[PDB]
């Protein structure tokens, strides 16, 4: 007996060959491979294959072989590929990617991954499912950032902020022992996981050493507090020795020196450049420059992300605004015109299309938009496709290669730049299982159902007091995985192993899963998964234009985006 | 070219299930006044009771069809339906509890079937 | 008023059902939450003014158009699912396939 292709697909989602569009752009994915035995396809219902004694195994204890958590018939869309299988989760964590159910008369299922009676099934044919993007650029500045980040497929926030102190909207800096273990605090009651990032300057190392072992994560040097190269130089020496990264977001002033002063302050260190185009601040006017270097983890923000008809005025305008500049003063605006540019803001497009800017992130309230991240990364890849074409790599008329360049950009990058990707950043066994399902016509745009640490966390759903949970209004809610003490469980506080070692988590009372920042000094552009291009980047002092190989990299900017107006209520 | 947000591409052909596995086609009654619907991995020896068909043609076996349909039965409807194979250790447990162990026990699975009535055994 | 959980909830869609009537008024194509807001607002109020379910099952495929929406909006909604009070208590409406 045969099924045909379209009936297949809406039974049990695509299969080898068949292809997906992407939310409303042009990009198209196609499943590579398939673990599943045709005719013995999980799946969950009335009448349906899990049921036990036939695809649920009614023998086994939880402990033998059989899931806390099967999601049945996922597309996957990860680094690592784009296929099809069933996902299995216990303890947790992602134990098994392949075929679930029950080896007592299916063929070809997974030995770990037996549904039993212990196990819990979300059903996830017809939707794409990815890892939980990884945001490295996050201030902590309003609360309700984190919903916001939530519903845009978002399941770790790296930065730093105690609330909307003036530090804090401007810098991603928790600073000092005391403010570091009150956001961990905090962080006790944020449903999303987190690492803090303490104030990468001084010229002793005490003062900033101790901000590692008090529990913070990392460090970031920003020029509102002095990006100095003594500033640069010891949050180096201290990062080497505790092995967490460093962020920069350089002088832009070019006040202590110029870029290649920043770069010897580096001295061949690994360092995370933020928003390295340089609209979000940066050695001006050739701060992308950064994104050639071996040493350097390159990453972008999101409001440059594309370069649109709309995007120069809005920053122009959005810098005077921050930085209190005035039309009046001309040196107000000789700066803001050597930061804003057109020229490097469309060779940014052309540096994430050739995997040369290895990174996406938001700089959510400080400028940057928190719930953009997944959005953005996919409105280029679009962009980029229209442009430039297909890259040569492509196959049939996949988009397979650049939506595994970009997907890259925002979950496995990230975490691998931040010392993490151990625990979180792509679907693969052995890791936390923080998986974002979408359907496709909503892909990157709204996620269907965020899963925390196995426990669905948030989801678009509907009408509380109905008889069902579809009818209106559907909209972002965040569900039992956030509430009590299972917030505890689901979600991870990433602190250095100085302030694990020392105790601090027991300390402070945290509840929540610890998780061990590093492996973050001996990395390099190399190790940045279909981003790792490393080449001489030539930023014309005279005219901003970008050079790459002795070729101008220009592109237009767009009058209209997908993944916008059809989908947004405002 | 209209875009459908979200659409599928699908390749061309046909998805062939169960491929490789025996067949067999076997004639069916529901002798009872109620309906019964089958669904595709029940081993199908273990039944309802009032299903009536050669009992022995249904053990290590479920119904060759798309996994999560069903086969309808109206009261006193008698159809042909066509089973496959088993897979995978090709043992059953639970159920009827006809079967608890290798689907290979014919004798013992048919003698706990014909004690319990369960219609169709020689 | 002794507003519940649902009926605060539900109020929500009657404002933007409000806002998404303004845009149509002005000319716009509806995008996918205005669409469903217009339609999911109308059979809320059908119930208060005591149409059957039926009846609204029915006239739910006539309320907006595939020349009222953008283009891909009428594949992107294969039902709306709303629940109000009828006469004879809440009831769930669903309307398949609203806009064609
Ligand atoms: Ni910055
Ligand atoms: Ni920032």
């Amino acid at each position: 007996m045969k099924i045909n292709r379209q009936q297949y697909a809406e039974s049990y989602g695509p299969t080898v060959g068949d292809e997906v569009r992407l939310a409303d752009t042009d990009l198209w994915i196609e499943v590579e491979k398939d673990y599943t035995t045709y005719g013995d396809e999980v799946n969950f219902g009335g009448g349906k294959v899990l049921r036990e004694g036939m695809g649920e195994n009614g023998t086994y204890t939880r402990t033998e072989n059989v899931l806390d958590l099967l999601l049945t018939n996922a597309l996957i869309l990860d680094y690592t590929g784009i296929y099809k299988a069933d996902i299995g989760v216990k303890d947790g964590y992602i134990v098994g990617i392949g075929k679930g159910g029950n080896p007592d008369i299916m063929d070809g299922v997974t030995p770990n991954m037996i549904v039993g009676t212990a196990t819990e099934v979300i059903a996830a044919e017809g939707k794409i499912v990815t890892a939980g993007g990884i945001d490295t650029h996050v201030h902590f500045i309003n609360p309700d950032q984190v919903d916001v980040a939530l519903a845009n497929g978002i399941t770790t926030l790296f930065g730093g902020g105690t609330g909307p102190a003036e530090g804090s909207k401007a810098t991603t800096v928790t600073p000092g022992p005391w403010n570091i273990e009150k956001m961990l605090k905090s962080t006790e009651g944020l449903p999303i996981n987190v690492g803090i990032l303490g104030k990468g300057h001084g010229s002793s190392i005490a003062p900033i050493m101790e901000q590692i072992d008090a529990g913070a994560a990392g460090l970031k040097i920003h020029e509102d507090w002095g990006a100095t190269p003594a500033s640069i130089d010891r949050s180096l020496t201290v990062a080497d020795e505790a092995d967490v990264q460093v962020a920069i977001h350089s002088d832009t002033l070019n006040e202590a020196g110029f870029l290649e002063d920043t770069l010897r302050a580096i001295n061949g260190r690994v360092i995370h450049s933020f928003h390295v185009e340089g609209a979000g601040g940066g050695h001006a006017p050739d701060i992308m420059a950064m994104a050639g270097h071996p040493n350097v983890l390159p990453s972008s923000t999101n409001p440059t992300r594309p370069f649109t008809v709309n995007t120069i005025d809005e920053h122009l305008d959005m810098l005077m605004v921050c930085h209190h500049l005035k039309q009046n003063i001309p040196e107000d605006v000789a700066f803001a015109d050597s930061r804003i540019r057109p020229e490097t803001i469309a060779a940014e497009d052309i540096l994430h299309d050739l995997g040369i800017i290895s990174m996406m992130s938001t700089d959510a309230l400080a400028m940057g938009r928190a719930g953009e991240m997944v959005l953005r990364t996919w409105q280029t890849a679009d962009k980029m496709k229209k442009q430039r074409g297909p890259l040569a790599e492509e196959k049939n008329g996949s988009d397979n290669f650049r939506l595994k360049r970009y997907v890259s950009k925002y979950t496995i990058n990230p975490a691998i730049a931040q010392g993490i990707a151990h625990e979180v950043g792509s679907i693969e066994e052995g890791k936390f299982a923080d998986l974002v399902l979408w359907e496709p016509k909503f892909f990157g745009v709204k996620a269907d159902r965020v899963i925390k640490g196995g426990i669905i966390a948030y989801a678009q759903i509907g009408d509380p007091s109905a008889s069902i949970p579809t009818p209106q209004p559907v909209m972002g809610r965040r569900m039992y995985g956030t509430v009590g003490d299972l917030i505890h469980d689901t979600n991870i506080t990433f602190m250095s192993k100085s302030s694990i070692q020392q105790g601090v988590p027991a300390k402070l009372g945290l509840k929540r899963r610890i998780g061990t920042v590093k492996n973050c000094r001996n990395i390099g552009k190399k190790d940045m998964k279909w981003n790792d291009v490393t080449t001489d980047i030539d930023i014309n002092p005279e005219t901003y234009e970008v050079k790459v190989d002795g070729e101008v990299l220009t592109c237009e900017p767009v009058k209209e985006l997908p993944m916008a107006q059809r989908y947004f209520l405002f | 070219n209209y875009i459908v947000p979200g659409e599928y591409r699908v390749a061309e052909g046909e998805i062939e299930i169960n491929a490789g596995r025996e067949k067999t086609t076997i004639r069916v009654s529901n002798t009872g006044d109620r309906p019964i619907q089958v669904g595709s991995h029940i081993h199908f020896v273990e039944v309802n009771k009032e299903l009536l068909f050669d009992r022995a043609e249904g053990i290590g076996r479920r119904l060759n069809i798309p996994s999560g349909t069903a086969a309808r039965f109206e009261p006193g409807e008698e159809m042909e339906v066509e089973l496959t194979e088993l897979g995978g250790n090709r043992e059953v447990f639970g159920i009827s509890d006809l079967t608890n162990g290798s689907v290979d026990n014919k004798e013992l699975i048919l003698q706990r079937a014909k004690e319990l009535g369960y219609k169709g055994v020689e | 008023m002794h507003l519940n959980p649902a009926e605060k909830e539900k109020l929500q869609i009657f404002l933007a059902s409000e806002l998404l009537l303004r845009r149509k008024a002005r000319g716009l194509k509806l995008n996918y939450p205005e669409a469903v807001a217009i339609i999911t607002s109308f059979i809320m109020e059908g119930a208060r003014d005591g149409k059957t379910v039926a009846m609204l099952m029915e006239e739910g495929k006539h309320v907006l158009t595939r020349d009222d929406v953008m283009e891909g909006v009428p594949e992107m909604i294969d039902d709306i699912q709303a629940e109000a009070t009828f006469p004879d208590g809440t009831k769930l409406v669903t309307v398949h396939n609203p806009i064609s």
